């Protein structure tokens, strides 16, 4: 579980020459993304399906896939720091550009498919 | 510390009068039975005891102010000088014998205080009188315990009072009872323990508290809202109880010569009937109960401010006798016995309560109705028949 | 499709019979007879102003079920206040302030 | 409050639940303060179609042989708007006026009452949180800690006992 | 006191692999044997995923995975869904309150005094989850073809019923188990 | 408080020759159908009985029957093990037949 | 906050010599109206101000006066005995004289502007 776990060194390790530019914009939107989709599909078991939006119903497709996705690679899959960053966007295409806040349009529109 | 020697004991089966009409209805406590009072503070354990001592049909009352203010034993000494019998002349102090070791007074000193008067109340209790016995508090002579514990270097049990806390106040309690007195005579008397418990933070779950609902058939706990709103006595009649309730019950219904205790049966139900209701207004509205239910709540509500609220300072209900709680009864319960007559008739909840504004007045004023003039109450009876009539018409 | 039912006295709602209407003319006999047609899967259950104060708790009870509506009318005579005060109790419980 | 065993384990998972309670009566409310809005402009139109259309039906039944000629004409979808399922001579003329002008009346005034019974069910649901589950919790969480703090104080108090024998 | 924080317990689940923690809650329910789902663990259940895998040449490792997550979804419903209540539960979240339910009942709470429940042989272990597991995925299938919630039980609960005394088949006539699969589509 | 409270040694007292040869499966189908409609009380006490289920409406009543009638049946009253089972059995006649799953066909039909 | 106060010995402060002749009258009727109109008040935010009847609405007024006026003072004002029950006196004047049924008819026409 990533929002109960930090890391409070991660600011050194990931940067250009580190990793890639966008190492610390995509930790910090999928940070959020998957706060607000976790609370989206808890506002499906309250308020019902329809209470949620279009926006709310990838939010909520978000989570339900970085959790399949994301997360669950398994205890034997090596993911090089290319593809783990890749995946990532992926998963932040779902969402439109005006969800995505945290990301500057520069590096924006440079990864996001 | 040895009680005093008897023949054997006798089931208390004499409900005592107190004037008290919380008590005498719905929880009595019998001539020689054990009554617990556990509250919160200020919320009226001292004030149930003061009125117990002085309107009791008791021959002599043994008060023990054990661990308590010294200002609440000053206005004994003042004040029970002055409370005059109005029949023998004799004042109350009279007839009491108080024992009174405060808070600052030496902590040792409140264990002493307590078995000093239960041992006068058993010195006269062998003389065939009817002896209450009064713990203010107990609670403190726990503490005396507790600290007596610390020094003796002994291993603590519940919430740091010793292991033998069980035994010691079990030897106390079942030194009270009515019993049959030494001699050739046979002659009856008898103990009515009336102590008070002081837990921290008015939680019950403390270990004398506790204790003491194990050994005693009486418990009338004490609540800190009840007290807040002026509600007085403070008496939960939702959580106390009174294991001699069936017991005067039968008793009771006999000298009346009515079902009283179908009548008490009948409040009681109300009563508990009320606090199913409250939680349903409290999450839908009073406006969403029915014409049948919101009349019950009415009803309720007639039985706690006009018959269980009494004033402590007033003179006309500070007393209230036993043919004078038969009268206030009736007439609540016959209000709610011809209203359902009506509401099953055709008539709705608020044309009955709008057309007997003028009678649901007399009924809240029945506690000031003095003892010589017991007739204004049972004419109220008869009275509520007339005005539901007409507005059934 | 669902059936309309019209409950009131004769001379008020007797053209409403001309359409296919069940048009119907005390308390427990207008209580089973629109609880039958409720059972029968009515659409609207229009009655009148009259006929409706003799049965409340019918009323009370029905309008829950959103299958079956029941709608106050007037009479040759007129109404007193059941549609204003049908609507107005449901505004001062639900909202807090009348409009 | 509900009858628990003081546990570690169970003050954290009573302090979950309160969490998710709270959230849970902000969001019900909400729907409160919703439904109080389209309620609103709903309410206001149909008073005024209903005073409109009572007092109009009225004088059509007050200006209302005869029984021979009315012997021998015969002539609801469900839409979601919420959480709430919605429905959808010259005396003569006045009624087939009026029909319609009934229909329009009842598919209206039906609503209403479908989105006061809603608001009810969500009211009862608020204040059943806030006046009994999350005080529940919130005394429960007060018992909670306060045992295992004495419990953990009384027994370091015999570990020091234990270790002068 | 059912407390597991005590040191006797906290002490052997640091040694053993497997922990059948029994609950009080389901016990008093009658339900058995009263085996906290969400509680208990085993840390076997990786590799016997492997070997009953071939043995029956059966994804059973990922349905017994998707068993296990629907009973996490309940309980992540029911505890959302107790305070709260189901009246705004979503059409598709009630299908999966009636698979939970069904895993639980029938599947879960087995008693050992009757001679059928108390062994169930791999081959019928496989077929009733075999039912309830194609139950709850195709009849997702039917309620994302535009149905009610309602509907699809209503006219389901003759097969329910089968999918009840699905343990009560004997060793012999499985079959009857199997062809559960079938009506259940139809 | 029936729910709570447990026999060990009974399953080997009960049955055919010694009480009733249904015994074990109305036991069983009795607790079960009074938790679900305790847990129904408990449920319209808070939520409103409207608000209630109707299948689970009435087993609210089902359990209001076995807590009165039932259990409530003085100090003083000796009921028969016969008297005490056809009791029972009145009491799960209330709900559905296809509501009771943990008794056989056979011991359905007959009773 | 009046409410959860109390003065148990008050009895030996209050009446003619050591107070005013009135304020063990006027102590114990401001204190109902206090608690009614609190309670009015705490009916108004949970019902709305439409579930209060025009009795209510006054009571939930005085409470407003009672702690603005009354209580609000001032940590550097010093009232006396007769000032703070001449302004009590002029609080209950908003109440009916048929309201203020704890203060016999007596001190009723002596006092009450
Ligand atoms: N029966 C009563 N009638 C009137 N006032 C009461 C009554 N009981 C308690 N009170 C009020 O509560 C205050 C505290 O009562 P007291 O018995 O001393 O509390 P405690 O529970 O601390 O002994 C008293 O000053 C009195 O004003
Ligand atoms: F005033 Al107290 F117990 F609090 F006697
Ligand atoms: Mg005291």
């Amino acid at each position: 579980d990533v929002l109960p776990s930090l890391s409070r060194l991660k600011d050194k390790g990931t940067g250009a020459g580190k990793t890639r530019e966008d190492h610390a914009a995509t930790m910090n939107q999928l940070f959020a993304a998957y706060a607000q989709g976790k609370q989206a599909k808890e506002l499906a078991v309250v308020l019902g399906e329809s209470a949620l939006s279009d926006i709310d119903k990838i939010y909520a497709k978000f989570a339900e896939r970085f959790e399949n996705e994301y997360v669950n690679q398994g205890f034997y899959t090596n993911r090089t720091i290319t593809e783990t960053l890749d995946l990532g966007w992926e998963l932040l295409a779902m969402l439109p550009r005006t969800e995505l806040k945290r990301i500057k349009d520069d590096l924006l529109d440079k990864y996001l498919p | 510390r040895r009680g005093r020697p008897i023949k054997q004991k006798l089931n208390p089966d004499v409900p005592m009068i107190t004037g008290q009409r919380v008590i005498d209805t719905f929880f009595p406590v019998t001539k020689g039975g054990a009554a617990a009072v556990p509250g919160p503070f200020g919320a009226g354990k001292t004030v149930v005891q003061h009125q117990i001592a002085k309107w009791s049909d008791v021959d002599l009352v043994v008060y023990v102010g054990c661990g308590e203010r010294g200002n609440e034993m000053t206005d004994v000494v003042n004040e029970f000088p002055e409370l005059i019998d109005p029949n023998t002349g004799e004042s109350l102090m009279e007839r009491t014998v108080l024992i009174a070791n405060t808070s600052n007074m030496p902590v040792a000193a409140r264990e002493a205080s307590i078995y000093t008067g239960i041992t006068i109340a058993e010195y006269f209790r062998d003389m065939g009188y009817d002896v209450a016995i009064m713990a203010d508090s107990t609670s403190r002579w726990a503490e005396a315990l507790r600290e007596m514990s610390g020094r003796l270097e002994e291993m603590p049990g519940d919430e740091g009072y010793p292991a033998y806390l069980g035994s010691r106040l079990a030897e106390y309690y079942e030194r009270s009872g009515r019993v049959i007195a030494l001699g050739s005579d046979q002659r009856e008397g008898s103990i009515t323990a009336i102590s008070a418990v002081s837990p921290s933070g008015g939680d019950i779950s403390e270990p004398v508290t506790q204790n003491t609902l194990r050994v005693v058939k009486v418990f009338w706990g004490l609540d800190s809202s009840l007290a807040q709103k002026r509600h007085f006595p403070s008496i939960n009649w939702i959580q106390s109880y009174s294991l001699y309730s069936t017991e005067v019950g039968r008793y009771m219904d006999q000298i009346l010569q009515q079902d009283w205790s179908d009548m008490v049966t009948e409040g009681m139900r109300i009563l508990q009937e009320e606090e199913q209701l409250n939680e349903i207004v409290r999450l839908v509205g009073i406006d969403s109960l029915s014409d049948n239910d919101r009349l019950t709540l009415e009803v309720a509500k007639s039985i706690r401010e006009d018959y269980l609220q009494q004033n402590a300072f007033d003179d006309v209900d500070t007393f209230t006798s036993r043919e004078k709680q038969f009268n206030m009864l009736k007439v609540i319960l016959t209000f709610g016995k011809e209203a359902r007559k009506a509401l099953s008739l055709g008539a709705y909840f608020n044309e009955i309560m709008e057309g007997t504004v003028a009678v649901r007045e007399r009924i809240s004023r029945s506690k000031y109705i003095p003892e010589e003039e017991l007739a204004k109450i049972s004419s109220i009876n008869e009275e509520i028949k007339e005005t539901i009539q007409l507005i059934v018409s | 499709t669902y059936k309309i039912g019209v409950v009131g006295d004769k001379d008020s709602v007797s053209p409403f019979r001309l359409f296919g209407f069940d048009v119907q003319h005390t308390k427990t006999e207008i209580r089973k007879t629109i609880d039958e047609m409720a059972k029968n899967e009515y659409g609207v259950i229009y009655i009148t102003e009259q006929c409706a104060n003799l049965v409340p708790e019918t009323i009370e009870r029905y309008k829950g079920q959103l299958t079956p509506a029941i709608i106050l009318i007037p009479s040759h005579q007129g109404t007193l206040g059941i549609g204003l005060e049908e609507i107005q109790n449901s505004v001062e419980k639900a909202v807090g302030q009348n409009i | 409050r509900l009858n628990v065993n003081p546990t570690r384990m169970e003050l954290t998972r009573l302090k979950k639940q309160l969490t998710t309670a709270t959230r849970g009566h902000k969001l019900l409310k909400d729907k409160q303060d919703e439904l109080m809005r389209q309620f609103i402009l709903l309410i206001r139109k149909n008073n005024e179609l209903r005073q409109a259309i009572e007092k109009e039906t009225q004088t059509a039944m007050k200006d209302f042989f005869i029984d021979e000629l009315l012997a021998l004409e015969n002539v609801v979808v469900e839409k979601n708007i919420m959480s709430v399922k919605v429905p959808l001579d010259r005396s003569i003329d006045g009624f087939t006026q009026l029909l319609p002008k009934l229909l329009k009346l009842a598919e209206v005034e039906k609503t209403c009452q479908l989105m006061a019974e809603e608001i009810e069910k969500t009211r009862r649901r608020v204040n059943a949180l806030e006046y009994m589950t999350i005080p529940q919790l919130e005394e429960t969480i007060y018992y909670i800690k306060m045992k295992l703090e004495e419990n953990e104080r009384a027994e370091v108090t015999r570990l020091i006992k234990v270790k002068n024998m």
